[PDB]
């Protein structure tokens, strides 16, 4: 067992694996590489700016710490000092997760953790550094600054999110859901994205609030040569509030970013990568999204390169509110062999899309061409690395220029390791079949996830004048019968209309895809298994989708009725709709575990897959979409926010099922990335150790050239805004 | 989007 807001010691810690991939690229596609992950590795240290007051603080004094001493050397400090091996274990697992997650709040749960030590005596080993003896002011200062809330477990610190209950560095610490809602609403009154800002409020001497949105840049106040930006820097009054549009958040942040991109448009291989790169050095010094998005625009049209990446403020899981971006970049190796049947998928892919449960009305008009490989990571910088990843977000550029499909090899191979023992919930017999079969059922949902899944379905948008891009005159809404009654506006997005809900939503529908189309006969021949073998991988696909929908309930809490991952979200929704079906198809049973703790038993009847449970994910399914296509938030929320319902109403009992799940629960593994260094004209791979000490090497290893100052960076801007926490 | 798990 393992006490929730810790990592415990023996926390499972993986290498991975971009020795071959990076071989095999020529040494210019190696100059490329690595740049753009240096460029990378340097913006993911925002993610500690997006993640807690503390965190920027906390980097800094690790960085410190292991950079006068490695694990080694520090241990033998440690020890002197009156540490046990596994007390000093528990700060290296600590140090580890902060690195791993560019904070000390879990990126798969957005839980705090806390050093598993006692806080005196790591005062000692602190204070006692070597880090210490040659600066003693800059490590006694940001141990005074950051030492108490390294190990605060009060109740408002456990989570993250809006309001007094919980942590966000997305909003000043006095704004509420209402705050995120105002603001909303005035970016988009003035076609502004919310991906790569912040907000704050402050108040005068009266008490009257102030709105700062400020957007992410190397450029501050100062005139500069953009204006499409600068115009924007301005006060405005909306409905009674004044809101300021500023820039220049995470400025020496990016400016270390852009200079990294410009180093590697010197290698790019064709136009596309180096007017992409141009347009995101653009969006990162002038704070521009627009040039985020035509920088996205030609990424789509670079198809099959040998050297793919991304980065920017993409994905918006971690805002409370669900629409500001937390900063990522990734650099990856295209898998030629891997990479098959993916490509063949996209073969049959515009005969699938007919086979889903709604009209072809409310399907993409023009289908284009998508783009779907496999890919071996040598970076993914942010909070945490996805096994497969579904960009650009911009929903204009999806409907009309493309996206790009992209499964991530050697992360998946890192997930296919789950030892008979540690697969909870399932009787003797089951756990056979998903030893064998949990592998390959994970690549037909990734595929459909990503390609069917994601790449599905169309929004109806009117634009400034009384234009529709669909046939408002004949389109009829399946579950009413009735013409359209709402759309999309101007200035409107799936994140600004459906919020907090936003995310979980589309991954539930997402995964709803993948699990619906995995019954295909043809689906399962793309990936090639034909017979019992396919029709175990469709149990297999289902059995592990209710297991992980009873799982799920460990990222729910009770107190605050707040989920907080949204694809666990998401697939418990999906195991409350296979529940409603009722006719014996799933059960969930409590029983005793060998061990004399509670247990629990998930039963599918897998003979009932195709009469029950098909019927009823397709109408689930179609009400996904309409209510998607249509913008309906209010319907979206009555019908998703109740599946998402937990309570302790029989028989499941969830909330007595969660205890149980919390305490046979598995903490997710740490994952240690290479580096690559320049011996002047060849770049070099550095691989680690698959431990807490390993990936804590990686990242002392990381920044050779200025380490020290992105230190006192993060610091300087942590400092800056203290006043907002 | 991203896909964990
Ligand atoms: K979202
Ligand atoms: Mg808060
Ligand atoms: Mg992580
Ligand atoms: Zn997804």
């Amino acid at each position: 067992a393992d006490t929730q807001y810790i990592l415990p010691n023996d926390i499972g810690v993986s290498s991975l694996d971009s020795r071959e991939a990076f071989r095999l690229l020529s040494p210019t596609e190696r100059l490329y590489a690595y740049h753009l992950s240096r460029a990378a590795w340097y913006g993911g240290l925002a993610v500690l700016l997006q993640t807690s007051p503390e965190a920027p603080y906390i980097y800094a004094l690790l960085s410190r710490l292991f950079r006068a001493q490695d694990p080694d050397q520090l241990r033998q400090h440690a020890l002197a000092e009156g540490l046990t091996e596994e007390e000093y274990q528990a700060f290296l697992v600590y140090a580890a997760g902060v690195y791993s997650n560019m904070g000390n709040y879990k990126s798969f749960g957005d839980t705090k953790f806390v050093p598993n030590l006692p806080k005196e005596k790591l005062e000692r080993v602190i204070l006692g550094s070597e880090a210490a003896q040659q600066h003693p002011e800059e490590v006694r200062g940001l141990w005074q600054t950051c030492g108490e809330l390294m190990f605060s477990l009060e109740p408002r610190l456990r989570h993250l999110g809006l309001g007094k209950e919980g942590i966000t560095t997305y909003f000043s610490g006095n704004c509420t859901m209402e705050d995120a809602k105002l603001a909303q609403d005035f970016l988009d009154s003035q076609n502004l994205s919310a991906y790569n800002t912040r907000l704050f409020k402050e108040v005068d001497g009266c008490g009257k609030p102030y709105y700062e949105v400020r957007l992410a840049s190397v450029l501050g106040s100062e005139p500069s040569l953009d204006s499409e930006v600068t115009s924007k820097l301005k006060s405005y009054e909306f409905r009674g509030s004044p809101f300021q549009v500023t820039r220049g958040d995470y400025a020496p942040i990016l400016q270390k970013v852009v200079e990294q991109l410009e180093k590697a448009k010197a290698y790019a291989a064709n136009s596309h990568q180096g007017q992409m790169l141009a347009q995101y050095i653009e969006s990162f010094t002038q704070g521009s999204i627009e040039a985020h998005k035509r920088g996205s625009r030609f990424w789509i049209q670079d198809k099959g390169p040998i050297v793919e990446s991304y980065i920017g403020f993409i994905e918006s899981y971690r805002d409370p509110f669900g629409s500001r971006g937390e900063f990522e970049g990734f650099v990856a190796v295209v898998n030629k062999a891997m990479s098959a049947k993916f490509e063949r998928l996209v073969a049959s892919a515009e005969q699938l899309l007919k086979e889903l449960p709604w009209p072809p009305t409310f399907e993409k008009d023009k289908f284009l061409t998508p783009d779907f490989t496999s890919l071996d990571v040598l970076t993914f910088a942010g909070s945490g690395i996805p096994a497969g990843i579904n960009i650009p977000n911009y929903d204009d550029l999806r409907q009309t220029e493309g996206f790009k499909n992209v499964s991530l090899g050697n992360v998946l191979a890192v997930a296919y390791a789950t030892q008979r023992e540690k697969l909870t919930f399932l009787e003797e017999d089951d756990k056979d079949l998903y030893i064998l079969w949990k592998g390959p059922s994970f690549d037909v949902q990734v595929g459909l996830h990503a390609l069917l899944g994601h790449g599905s379905g169309k929004l109806f948008v009117q634009d400034e004048k009384g234009a529709f891009n669909f046939d408002q005159e004949t389109v009829i809404n399946p579950e009413t019968g009735e013409q359209i009654q709402s759309w999309y506006r101007c200035g409107e997005t799936w994140d600004s209309k459906f919020s907090t809900i936003a995310s979980s939503y589309e991954e539930c529908r997402a995964e709803s895809v993948g699990l619906y189309l995995s019954l295909h006969p043809q689906v399962l021949e793309i990936f090639g298994f034909e017979g019992a073998d396919a029709e175990d991988v469709i149990y297999v696909n289902w059995l592990n989708m209710v297991r992980a929908g009873l799982l799920a309930l460990e990222f729910y809490t009770p107190e605050a009725f707040n989920w907080r991952q949204a694809h666990m979200q998401a697939r418990f929704v999906i195991l409350r709709v296979l529940l409603e079906a009722g006719e014996g198809l799933v059960t969930i049973t409590p029983t005793t575990g060998s061990d004399g703790r509670p247990d629990a038993r998930v039963r599918l009847d897998r003979s009932k897959i195709r009469s029950v449970g098909k019927p009823a994910l397709e109408r689930f399914l179609r009400r996904l979409q309409v209510l998607k296509s249509t913008g309906d938030v209010a319907g979206g929320r009555a019908l998703y926010e109740g599946y998402a319902t937990v309570t302790d109403a029989p028989p499941e009992s969830f909330l007595t099922l969660r205890d149980t799940v919390l305490l046979r629960k598995e903490s997710r593994k740490l994952i240690v990335q290479p580096n690559t260094r320049l011996e002047g004209s060849d770049v070099q791979l550095l691989e680690y150790e698959a431990s807490a000490a390993g990936l804590i090497r990686s990242f002392s290893e990381r920044f050779p050239e200025d380490g020290p100052e992105l230190e006192e960076i993060l610091t300087q801007l942590a400092t800056a805004d203290a006043r907002f926490w | 989007y991203g896909g964990f798990l």
